[PDB]
């Protein structure tokens, strides 16, 4: 379980690094799908089986399909490759590195008994979701309705 | 026999002859008698009169076809121009594309097309082609002609039925 | 960790790698051997698929624990599905799910 | 050691199942078309044909699309139990894994249409992708009826829950919706070609085209087997061995897919989307609600 | 057997990668892509935290996070389509006239 976790984490990091630097949008979305598949593998390593199934079904299988659809209908800044020359990403890269080093300083120093990896099934997640999480479920349906209304209002052609 | 410019070679020849995906290009009144993209097709069946206006269409659709490519000409029009030795008709589809099997007739029967399919499978199975492109020369067999092979049984015919019957 | 579960893990891994290797070898043998010689309705449909897929995930989570949730959970899913059907009805009547006007 | 020969026997069972599924998909390409070697003939014809990637195209996406169209449903087969002691992966998620593979399957159509440097093929791919999303949106709930009755995502547990009454009778609406969704997600008749829009299989030739065809028929094998497992008791039978019963039911559904292709006509594109969403999604939500009320009452 | 610290660090790495991809790109599409990366990293961190304690709450927060991600991706791609259909240009620095 540690083996799959570490290879999938490394694949996700590498794929994200190719995502944020690539020039072709379809290639970047393909690397993003690869990173999502790796993150699902990480979820399956931890025992969150429902989370991994949802990472493939919902994130890679719906959201990235929407991004892919938008890129295809765009038929697509690319030529100069601004983000490749160091005079553009000199600042943001070290800024993100400083933020990352402060965050991982906070990570190092906490109680860590390790993750057992015992599978938390989707049935227990359903009992929790439809037990002590009634208002999260109803208002999450409410939120998705809001997003649907907004995206139809903005994205229709006329 | 003569060739004009090994077990698995027999295997690919057998597979190519035993699964042919045709692209019937019906120009004219041969098309009704004989009744897939050219990128997915390997046999071009040219049936009909080869007009001067539609000759670039035939040439383009032959060029879009992928190797290996075989051509079967149906009828006198596709063979030689037929009865239309006229200003607007190309005298035979072999003026601009190579033809593997010719069929006479105007129109030929569908069973004549099936017999030409047998001839094409025989010519495919009796040929040697470059297996992998990593000699890149196509070797086509100089087959014995059908009229000399069937000469004895044709000449041996003596009596036929009178034309006063149906 | 029983012997059966690690046997099934090995079988699943072998199934994965044999399927992927068979497809890749199939395409490799295809390439190596031979002789060389839009309207906004698409975005709306994909978007509706995404939203209703997330609602479907909530229904997935409910469905596997019906006997452990009782009638209260049925009521919870009842308002959930009622809001889902109200949104679907809204999309149908406003012409959002109408490919031909 | 018994453990090593046990894991090797399980691996051999998985490989045997995989080879049988691949050969069944190819053999039913022939069956949809005595001539047992005809399949081998087209197989080596496409094998030895030269391959043509378009010059101004994208090579990686073009090569990647048939791999998705093959491996998605080929991997989705792995949850199906054939007989007692003959499963590949007895997953806790099961039908969730089938939903994962069915979700990943749309990228084959999208990738083929974009990589084929052709506006007509691209438009056809977007049309087919919109269609398969419109039916994937209720595929999962059409299976949630059976999941709700069984109370688990496992497949062996579903088959054991079918030990007295097959789920074709109580989940007949789930039966119907999963049948339509399985046919539509496989892009076959009457959902075969929705296409200024041409096919997205143009510019594909040779072994890639063979990958697309064999992937479609492998998906047919997987959909029919999961159909049998979910709605027709799986391997349960009174007299014949469970392997035999599973085989006859799977063949029964596979020739009924062939018969539906040979008989039913093609509805229109907007008609297909309107039917899919407007009928099958509220019908499936109502089916799951009524199913929950019935099981909670009992 | 897996440390919580390593999963949290992996989520932080993906979060800061999404943030710098959000900053450095003039195209709005890559900005939306970086936003998706950041929210997926946050959801991953919640899954790691929930799986460490043996609780269902991490996957529940993951479900809420991906619901948010789906809705935001929908809205952002609608706005990107509007920008492309009204300006024929996805340069985000051209959308800058309000200032002062
Ligand atoms: C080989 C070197 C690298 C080569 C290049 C990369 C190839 C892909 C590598 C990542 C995927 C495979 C990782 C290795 C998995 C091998 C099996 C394994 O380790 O299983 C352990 C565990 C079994 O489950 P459990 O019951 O918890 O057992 C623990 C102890 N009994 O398993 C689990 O708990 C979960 C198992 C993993 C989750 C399922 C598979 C996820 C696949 C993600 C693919 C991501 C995209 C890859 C793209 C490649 C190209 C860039
Ligand atoms: C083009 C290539 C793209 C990448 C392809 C994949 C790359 C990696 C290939 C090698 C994988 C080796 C096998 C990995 C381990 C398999 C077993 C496993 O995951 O076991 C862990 C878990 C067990 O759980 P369970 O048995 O239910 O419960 C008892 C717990 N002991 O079971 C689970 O968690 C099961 C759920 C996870 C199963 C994942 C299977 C692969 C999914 C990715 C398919 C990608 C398809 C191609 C790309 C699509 C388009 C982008
Ligand atoms: S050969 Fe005769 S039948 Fe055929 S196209 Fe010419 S005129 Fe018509």
């Amino acid at each position: 379980m540690e083996f799959a976790f570490y290879i999938c984490g490394l694949i996700a990091i590498l794929a994200t690094l190719r995502v944020i630097t690539h020039t072709n949008p379809v290639h970047a979305l393909l690397y993003l799908i690869i990173s999502l598949l790796a993150i699902s593998g990480v979820f399956f390593s931890l025992g969150a089986y429902f989370a991994g199934a949802l990472e493939i079904i919902v994130y890679a299988g719906a959201i990235m399909v929407l991004f892919v659809f938008v890129v295809m209908m765009l038929n697509l800044i690319e030529q100069e490759r601004q983000w490749l020359k160091p005079q553009v990403w000199i600042g943001p890269a070290i800024l993100s590195a400083i933020m990352l080093v402060v965050i991982v300083y906070a990570i190092l120093g906490v109680n860590d008994q390790g993750i057992d990896g015992t599978p938390i099934s989707a049935k227990a997640v359903g009992i929790t979701l439809f037990g002590p999480y009634v208002l999260a479920v109803e208002l999450a349906s409410m939120l998705l309705l809001a997003g649907l209304v907004v995206a139809f209002h903005v994205g229709r052609e006329e | 026999m003569d060739y004009t410019l090994g077990k698995l070679n027999d295997m690919v020849n057998w597979g190519r002859k035993n699964s042919i995906w045709p692209y019937n290009f019906g120009l004219s009144c041969c098309y009704v008698e004989m009744v897939a993209s050219p990128r997915q097709a390997d046999l071009m069946v040219v049936a009909g009169t080869c007009f001067t206006k539609m000759a670039p269409v035939i040439q383009r659709l032959y060029d879009q076809m992928l190797e290996p490519k075989w051509v079967i000409s149906m009828g006198a029009c596709a063979n030689s121009g037929g009865m239309y030795d006229i200003y607007s008709v190309v005298q035979g589809v072999d003026k601009f594309i190579p033809v593997d099997v010719y069929i006479p007739g105007c129109p030929p029967r569908p069973e004549a097309y099936m017999q030409a399919l047998m001839l094409l499978q025989e010519s495919i199975g009796k040929e040697r082609r470059p297996l992998s492109w990593v000699d890149q020369g196509v070797y086509r067999a100089n087959m014995q002609s059908e009229r000399e092979r069937k000469r004895g049984e044709r000449i041996a015919v003596t009596n036929l039925r009178t034309p006063d019957e149906i | 960790t029983s012997t059966e579960v690690i046997a099934h893990h090995w079988a699943f891994a072998i199934f994965l790698i044999v399927a992927i290797g068979l497809c890749c070898l199939m395409l490799v043998g295809g390439w190596f051997l031979g002789g060389r010689a839009l309207s906004a309705k698409f975005y709306l449909v994909a978007m509706f698929f995404v939203i209703f897929d997330v609602e479907a995930l909530y229904l997935f989570a409910w469905s596997t624990s019906i006997r452990e949730s009782g009638w209260v959970g049925f009521v919870e899913a009842a308002i959930f599905i009622f809001v889902l059907l109200a949104g679907l009805v809204y999309l149908v009547r406003i012409g959002a799910l109408d490919w031909t006007p | 050691s018994p453990e090593l020969i046990e894991i090797l026997l399980t691996i051999l069972k998985a490989v045997v199942i995989l080879l049988v599924v691949v050969t069944c998909g190819a053999f039913m390409s022939f069956g949809e078309r005595g001539g047992s070697l005809q399949l081998v003939a087209d197989m080596i014809k496409m094998f030895f044909k030269e391959d043509w990637i378009p010059k101004f195209s994208d090579r990686v996406i073009f090569t990647l699309a048939p791999m998705i169209a093959f491996t998605s449903l080929l991997l989705a087969f792995a949850i199906v139990p054939v007989s007692p002691g003959w499963v590949v992966a007895d997953l806790n998620i099961g039908i969730l894994f089938f939903l994962m593979m069915a979700g990943l399957a749309v990228y084959a159509v999208l990738f083929a249409g974009w990589s084929s440097n052709n506006k007509y093929s691209l438009l056809g791919a977007m049309r087919a992708s919109a269609q398969t999303l419109s039916y994937e949106v209720f595929l999962g709930l059409s299976l949630m009826g059976v999941v709700a009755q069984a109370g688990s995502f496992n497949m062996t547990d579903i088959v054991n829950s079918q030990a007295h009454v097959w789920n074709v009778i109580p989940q007949f609406f789930g039966f119907i919706t999963f049948a339509i969704a399985g046919v539509a997600v496989c892009h076959r008749h009457p959902f075969d070609q929705p296409e200024l829009a041409d096919g997205y299989h143009i510019e594909y030739s040779g072994m890639k085209f063979g990958l697309f065809f064999v992937g479609e028929y492998i998906g047919i094998v997987t959909i029919s087997a999961l159909m049998v497992t979910l709605f027709f008791g799986g391997w349960q039978g009174p007299l014949l061995p469970p392997f035999i019963w599973f085989a006859l039911k799977t063949a029964f559904f596979m020739m009924m897919f062939i018969l539906i292709r040979a008989s039913l006509p093609r509805p229109r594109y907007d008609q297909v989307m309107s039917f899919g969403w407007k009928i099958c999604l509220p019908l499936t939500l109502i089916n799951l609600l009524v199913t929950a009320a019935v099981i909670l009452w009992q | 057997m897996i440390p919580l610290q390593h999963g949290l660090i992996l989520a932080a790495i993906l979060f800061v990668l999404g943030l710098t991809g959000l900053v450095i790109r003039r195209n709005l599409l890559f900005m939306l892509i970086g936003l998706e990366i950041m929210i997926n990293a946050s959801a991953l961190a919640f899954v790691v935290a929930g799986s460490y304690w043996g609780q269902t709450d991490g996957q529940v927060m993951y479900i809420l996070a991906i619901s948010l991600a789906a809705a935001e991706a929908s809205i952002g791609l609608a706005l990107l389509l509007q920008l492309h259909r009204r300006r024929q240009n996805l340069n985000i620095d051209s959308v800058s006239e309000m200032r002062g």
